[PDB]
């Protein structure tokens, strides 16, 4: 096997593209591209579109679980929250992408240990007043797995002590920090 | 269950 065989992922993750438009209602704009469980088939994905920095304002990237939908109204999202980063505008051209490439072997890595499956997925944000990157966890009264995801996050990421984090439930949102890291 | 570090995916 060791000469052929893919390097398989533990979860079927989807990437997900939401369009600017406005005219149009947000759930046309919420367009699905492409599923993968593989090191070599998630490289194919990544390698051949667009980086974050070059794409239009008001637009998303997302890669969640396969079977959860980027929206905090879906079953797995709608008691949970997010691990929320925010980028001032001169971090596009320095820290914006090296950062969603971090996230994103985060997840598919599994790097979160024990507590991997209360992890959603990831959502990019490209905004013209400040880009954000969240990761999305399932429940957010699970005060030790929330805590341990958001460690992980900020020393993935490199962020020094310094820096602090914060992480929203959906409802508080959709309605300030239940934690911070 | 299938883990992987930072190295070992962008080697891969």
């Amino acid at each position: 096997p060791e000469h052929y065989i893919k390097h398989p992922l533990q979860n079927r993750w989807a990437l997900w593209f939401f369009k600017n438009d406005k005219s149009k209602t947000w759930q046309a704009n919420l367009r699905l591209i492409s599923k993968f469980d593989t090191v070599e088939d998630f490289w194919a994905l990544y390698n051949h579109i667009q980086l974050s920095s070059n794409l239009m304002p008001g637009c998303d990237y997302s890669l969640f679980k396969d079977g959860i939908e980027p929206m905090w109204e879906d079953e797995k999202n709608k008691r949970g929250g997010r691990w929320l980063i925010t980028l001032n505008k001169q971090q596009r051209r320095s820290d914006l992408d090296r950062f969603w490439l971090e996230t994103l072997l985060c997840l598919i890595g599994e790097s979160f240990d024990d507590y991997s499956d209360d992890v959603c997925g990831a959502v990019v944000n490209v905004r013209a007043k400040g880009d954000k990157i969240a990761i999305w966890t399932t429940e957010c009264e699970n005060r030790e797995a929330v805590t341990h995801i958001g460690r992980v996050y900020k020393e993935r990421l490199g962020l020094p002590p310094k820096i602090v984090i914060g992480y929203q439930s959906h409802a508080d949102t959709a309605t300030k920090n239940r934690f911070v890291v | 269950k299938k883990r992987y570090s930072r190295l070992q995916l962008l080697l891969l």
